[PDB]
RNA sequence: CCUCUGCCCGCCUUUCCAC
RNA sequence: GUGGAAAGGCGGGCAGAGGC
């Protein structure tokens, strides 16, 4: 469906407060044979686009002129009125969570939500345009555990009555802070006109994330997690017709999240402007 | 009276005068006094032809039968016109019915004029039995010590055997279940470590005389010695294939309820098939060897009439099974044509096995060639408008989907809404009524009949009437037929009129509320069919085994006979009324659901009985399972079919319960287990001291990965717990079987 | 012969062993995507003619898997003739519910000579809990995935017999973009993601009239001896009908498979891939 | 170093298939 | 021309009460 390339996003995750992704003490997830804990591509995904659909909630009046069939939702959830698509944003009742999902190839196309994410409706639907992959442990981190020390810590937390001050203590596991982790984002690029678009949301919600939390408690501390890139490079239609190493690559080694998305969006991505 | 029915019933009343020898009352030997009981039967309450029947009780030790002069006197002083009977075919009937003992049993087992011995148990000869009824209640028949049976005992065995016969009526599927009930543990002939029973060597003469009439072999072919050697009979045997992708393979969305009568409509499709062999081949059930869980085996003649009847039937069957089932089961049946003279041991060769190993080939080939006789089965024919049901997962052809009695607003297909309304009737329940496809009240299909509900407070309709769970024709009317059928059925109620949920039962778990599921099944069990040579002796090895799973298990779950069980695991002392549910209990394997708790203690209390049952000489092996209430079925099944099997090719005895190099192994052995728990779970059975108890598994999970010994030997020592574990300072492996189910039993 | 044993080094979990309708239904969207519709029908017409890929098997470090041929299956008791009775039972069914063996052991199983089944499995299959929450109050509606989830050094490869000038034109492209599109369901959580390598294998093989199968096929005549598979997928949002294919691992006779076109309402049309993939494989009497 | 506490409560799949 | 498409395991919860 009119392929162009690929945009790959790679950068490193990184725990600087304990981060906790349950599973059912109370288990972080772990990969079945080395044991070792991981960030999924689901829990980093949905939590990418649950904060950025909030982000759009606010803005359904600036943003109808750049974005079509915004103009069609008001801002709110459609739990009120049991029905789904009507004039609210969240109109998608999954099984008991509203959840904005558009209805229709032709409108998903035009919302900034679901042209990157994807969205499920009858008459077709629009497929997501990114690929969140699974963050494993970085090998400096493997080597620790190889080394012996810890790499999770188990966390004990008591709820106290305020009169009486009676405690009753519950214990949570959550990852040691400090551990690296390893991200890739694969965009799709599916049209050229909006590819800027799509990378500038990617990290706005990615931006969200580092003052917001990643999985578990967060409001009382378990997300704090930080984005670190290493290197974004677009692989080009031809490049997968050949396999020669002709691909575009902007290199940033040490920048935020704020540092790339507006100070270097159109001086390191020139290049990526260039070629489609 | 027809001659078929003649010879079915001489067979069947041919060693009758053993048990009335027993119990002495007339002159001492059976050739004369079977020959009497029968005739004084004719008399008082006695139809007519009791008193033709004792012209086979009476000719039995062919000195009596012998130079063809003393019978014809006899049988032309009686009315054998008055039968329809001619003066020959009477006379051809005594030899058939001579021939067919032989070969059942043979001549070998014929003993000379020994005195009263115990029945030896066919799982251990060493051992025997005691007399009883098949009452399935109450008494769980162990083989005990060789104790010799006292002679007043047979004569109430006698008394009661008067009276049954005197009321049943004289028809073979009528004195089949009286015979059953009576002479189950009686031994057929007495002498030396014999495991024969005598209902067994009546219910397979009655067979092997049979198929020798409808074989059309006549005496002077018997007296020639000429139906022996020649391939006269027709071993039928079927099997089932994907048993288990049928019964369990549900979504969530199909509740306990729906299972349960998933398992009991597979047993509809088994007795359907089994059922039109034996009808349009003249048979009797008699001839039905086993049919047990999906594999049976019949015993028929070998014409180019009756081949040219079974492919109809193997035909009709599998194409049933295909438009119902899109390949989800497949019935594999075949034949071998056996001869007379390979029904025994002859040389030191045994015929039979080796001619019931040429029949399991045959099956062998068949199910991996699975649906080849449909001549469509590779056509890509395109089929438009196929939707698809929740619950099963089944193509359905242009919607044509009822809606779901639970929630109107989901399609199932229409086979599941027969299902929950018969997984509702399952209390009321007392068998089925098997007639016509096209008729009032069948709720199931069948491949050849459809299957009314014979409820409680209901007149019974149908040609045949299958009965759940007992040998007694109680309310049937006087001229259908009586199919007796065994099943293992302890559910748990609801306090509605009704099976209790998968919640239900575990919101009645003491400590974590799980779902508890246990599968299990005898190891090694077809090398033991394997010693059996004589088709007397494979129908006794072959109901003991399903008896056990049948109703051996109800009995147990009551909690009968914790005498031969003893002291097992008990988290709590076994409950009044548990709530187990017994999904499918098979003859040789089980499936049972129901509380982690209670179905933990069964596991304990199965293994202990069934090893009571047999001698010890065949075991068992069992996967356990730990699980949500909302689970679904195919992941449940799929794990603790796996984790059975894990427990398995290990060493094949062993429990499963709650290192990668290959010396260690998962599986609890069951001795090993129960002496695990004597030392460990008695002392731990420490208010509210769990860090003591859950670091400790902790500790434990460091000696997978001496580190933990002295770890271990501060943490019972900063409590002071010296007497708890001292070989705990491998020891440490197999300690997490006591330590993880006991947690569980608090909290 | 000497096939071509393309390796699929996994980024994450799979969700199911791509069977080789998968294999073939994401060339074709693989192709139709860098090159277009006109040579899409160009691909198909070379696995037409010519070329045969098969289905996916694991490997584990050097080891690669083959599935069993159901021609052991009954000659089993006529293998072991070496053996005791009390482990000619023992041997005899864990020869039997194997469902992989090595590249030394199938070899030995073409021959009907005496095996050995794989210790360890490669991968596991788990399931993992998915929690949807709903933006305003983060409402919690669990459901559960299950995934494959592989060991260390542990993938999946496919073979592919036929000329190399399809190999480098139609197939070495598309399993690069296969590579980072990835393969299954659940993509766009990094699932049916990989690495991609390319080998030279060599299988022996008997000569015989009857052969083993590595592919789905939708066999003309009925094959010798056979395993049934009831699958039919899905393809661009429209359900597939099922369709009965043969597992890995029948034993057809001079069969081609063939491929079978469905219209599903689509702008073009649907090419269920169904040809077979022959190794020779020496069978008993029957 | 002694004394009570040592996980609760939930959702547990929803919806799409052009005659 | 992929058993597919969309779908954050989370929402809340002082390891504290007395004990020189
Ligand atoms: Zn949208
Ligand atoms: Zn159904």
């Amino acid at each position: 469906r009119r392929f162009y390339g690929k945009i790959v996003i790679k950068g490193k995750i990184k725990a600087v407060t304990g981060l906790h992704i349950g599973s059912q003490a109370n288990p972080v997830i772990k990969d079945p044979h080395t044991g070792l804990p991981y960030i999924p591509g689901s829990s980093l995904k949905g939590r990418l686009r649950s904060l950025f659909e909030i982000l759009v909630n606010s803005r359904l009046g600036e943003w109808r002129e750049k974005y079509p069939s915004l103009a069609n939702y008001s801002p709110g959830s459609c739990r009120p009125d049991n029905q789904e698509n009507c004039g609210k944003f969240f109109n998608r009742k999954i099984n008991r969570g509203w959840i904005h999902v558009c209805p229709d190839y032709e409108t998903a196309l035009a919302c900034p939500v679901c042209r990157l994410f994807g969205a499920s409706g009858k008459e077709s639907n629009f497929p997501s345009r990114i690929i969140v992959r699974d963050a494993f442990l970085t090998k400096e981190w493997e080597e620790k555990w190889r080394a012996g020390e810890a790499i999770t810590e188990a966390k004990i937390e008591v709820g106290i009555d305020r009169v009486t001050s009676q405690a009753n203590p519950r214990t949570n596991e959550r990852v040691v802070a400090g551990a690296e982790f390893e991200f890739e984002i694969i965009y799709n690029v599916e049209n050229t006109t909006h590819w800027r678009d799509d990378i500038k949301n990617l990290l706005t919600a990615m931006a969200l994330l580092e003052d917001s939390y990643l999985g578990g408690s967060g409001s009382r501390g378990y997300g704090k997690v930080k984005f670190i890139f290493d290197s974004f490079e677009f692989r080009p239609l031809d490049y997968y017709r050949t396999g020669k190493d002709e691909d575009i690559v902007s290199i940033d080694a040490r920048e935020k999240s704020v540092s790339d998305i507006l100070s270097g969006f159109d001086s390191l991505f020139s290049e990526v402007e260039g070629k489609l | 009276m027809e001659i078929d029915e003649l010879t079915a019933l001489g067979g069947l009343l041919h060693d009758i005068g053993k048990p009335v020898q027993r119990a002495g009352l007339y002159s001492g030997d059976h050739s004369t006094q079977g020959a009497r009981f029968l005739r004084d039967l004719a008399e008082n309450t006695g139809r007519a032809e009791y008193e033709l029947l004792s012209l086979f009780s009476e000719f039995h030790h062919k000195g009596h039968m012998k130079n063809d002069e003393l019978m014809i006197r006899r049988i032309k002083e009686l009315s054998p016109e008055r039968f329809g009977l001619t003066m020959e075919d009477v006379l051809n009937a005594l030899w058939i019915v001579y021939e067919a003992d032989n070969l059942a049993s043979g001549e070998r087992e014929e003993g000379q004029p020994q005195a009263s011995r115990p029945l030896y148990s066919v799982f251990n000869p060493g051992k025997a039995y005691p007399w009883a009824e098949l009452d399935f209640e109450k008494e769980l028949p162990v083989p005990g010590d060789v104790f010799s049976i006292r002679s007043q005992d047979y004569r109430e065995l006698v008394k009661r055997l008067w009276e049954e016969l005197s009321k049943a009526k004289l028809r073979s599927d009528r004195l089949l279940p009286v015979l059953e009930k009576y002479l189950t543990f009686v031994s057929s002939v007495t002498s030396e470590g014999n495991i024969i029973s005598l209902y067994d060597h009546m219910r397979m003469t009655s067979a092997i005389a049979l198929a020798m009439l409808r074989a059309g072999c006549t005496a002077e072919d018997v007296r020639s010695g000429r139906c022996r050697k020649e391939k006269r009979f027709l071993l039928i045997e079927g099997d089932f294939s994907g048993i288990q992708d049928f019964i369990y393979r549900v979504s969530g969305k199909g509740t306990l309820k729906y299972l349960r009568a998933r398992s009991a409509y597979l047993e509809l499709i088994g007795w359907d098939v089994v059922l039109e062999i034996l009808s349009r081949l003249g048979l009797t059930r008699a001839n039905v060897v086993f049919n047990a869980g999906g594999h049976f085996m019949i015993i028929a003649q070998n014409t180019p009439d009756a081949v040219k009847e079974l492919e109809e039937i193997r035909a009709k069957a599998v194409e049933w099974l295909y438009r119902e089932f899109e390949s989800d089961l497949y019935l594999a049946i075949e034949w071998e044509p056996v001869s007379g003279r390979e029904f025994g041991r002859e040389g030191g060769k045994n015929l039979f096995a080796e001619a019931r190993k040429r029949l399991k080939h045959k099956l062998t080939v068949r199910k991996l060639k699975r649906f080849g006789e449909i001549k469509g089965l590779f056509e890509h024919g395109h089929t438009e408008r196929l939707a698809e049901c929740p619950v099963c997962g089944r193509e359905l052809p242009e919607g044509k989907l009822e809606p779901s009695a639970s929630d109107p607003e989901t399609k199932v297909c229409p086979t599941c809404n027969r299902l929950v309304s018969l997984g509702g009737n399952l209390p009321k329940l007392l068998g089925f009524g098997r007639t016509a496809k096209n008729d009032a009240g069948v709720l199931v299909e069948g491949p050849f009949s459809g299957f009314v509900p014979y409820l409680q407070g209901g007149r019974p309709v149908g040609e045949q009437i299958l009965v759940k769970n007992t040998l007694n024709p109680g309310e049937i009317p006087e001229s259908a037929q009586f199919v007796p059928y065994f099943v293992a059925d302890y559910f748990k109620k609801d306090p509605k009129g009704g099976v209790a949920t998968f919640e239900e039962l575990s919101m009645a778990s003491t400590g974590t509320r799980r779902l508890g599921v246990m599968k299990g099944d005898v190891d090694r069990l077809g090398e033991f069919f394997s010693s059996m040579d004589s088709p007397s002796k494979l129908a006794t090895a072959s109901r003991f085994m399903d008896y056990f799973f049948k109703g051996y298990i109800g009995a147990i779950i009551e909690g009968k006979f914790g005498y031969i069980i003893g002291d097992v695991p008990s988290l709590r002392d076994w409950p009044e009324e548990p709530d187990i549910v017994v999904v499918y209990a098979g003859g040789d394997d089980f499936f049972i659901v129901g509380a982690w708790d209670q179905i933990f203690e069964l596991a304990f209390r199965v293994r202990r009985a069934f090893n009571a049952y047999t001698g010890g000489k065949l075991t068992l092996s069992v996967g356990l399972g730990y699980f949500d209430e909302r689970t679904p079925i195919y992941r449940m099944a799929d794990v603790v079919s796996e984790r059975l099997d894990t427990a398995k090719d290990e060493g094949r005895n062993r429990v499963f319960v709650v290192p990668l190099d290959g010396k260690h192994k998962l599986s609890y052995e069951w001795n090993h287990y129960e002496e695990l728990w004597r030392t460990y779970a008695p002392r731990i059975y420490l208010e509210s001291k769990k860090g003591l108890l859950w670091k400790l598994l902790e500790i434990r999970e460091l000696y997978v990965r001496v580190r933990w010994a002295y770890l271990t030997a501060y943490l019972l020592g900063r409590h002071g717990l010296s007497d708890l574990f001292p070989e705990l300072v491998q020891p440490v492996y197999w300690v997490d079987g006591v330590l993880k189910i006991v947690l569980m039993a608090v909290r | 012969p000497k096939f071509i044993a393309v390796k699929l080094i996994p980024k994450g979990p799979f969700r199911d062993i791509p069977r080789a309708d998968t294999l073939f239904g994401a060339i074709g969207n693989a192709i139709s995507a860098i090159h277009g519709q006109s040579a899409v029908e160009e691909l198909v017409d070379a696995f037409v003619g010519g070329a045969r890929i098969s289905s996916a098997f694991p490997y584990s470090g050097d080891t690669y898997y083959l599935p069993k041929p159901l021609s052991v299956e009954p000659a089993l008791e006529g293998i072991l003739t070496g053996l005791d009775e009390e482990e000619r039972y023992t041997t005899a069914k864990r020869l039997r519910k194997a469902k992989y063996l090595d590249l030394k052991n199938f070899e030995l199983a073409l021959r009907l000579r005496p095996f050995t089944i794989p210790e360890e499995i490669p991968y596991a299959r788990v399931d993992v809990p998915r929690v949807v929450l709903d933006r305003v109050t983060q409402d919690s509606s669990i459901y559960f995935w299950e995934e494959i989830r592989f060991r260390e050094k542990s993938g999946v490869y496919f073979l592919y017999s036929g000329p190399r000038e399809v190999f480098d034109g139609y197939i070495a492209p598309a399993m690069r973009f296969l590579g980072d599109t990835g393969i299954g369901g659940k993509s766009t959580w990094g699932a049916g993601l990989f690495e991609v390598e390319f080998h030279e294998m060599k299988i022996d093989a008997p000569g015989s009239e009857y052969s083993v199968t590595l592919s789905n096929a939708l066999p003309t005549k009925t094959p010798v001896l056979w395993r049934l598979l009831r699958k039919g997928g899905w393809s661009f949002g429209r359900r597939k009908p099922r369709m009965t294919f043969i597992a890995e691992g029948s034993i057809v006779k001079n069969d081609p498979g063939g491929m079978e076109r469905l219209e599903l309402g689509l702008s073009h049309e649907v090419y269920v891939y169904g040809l077979t993939f022959p190794l020779g494989v020496e069978l008993p009497e029957g």
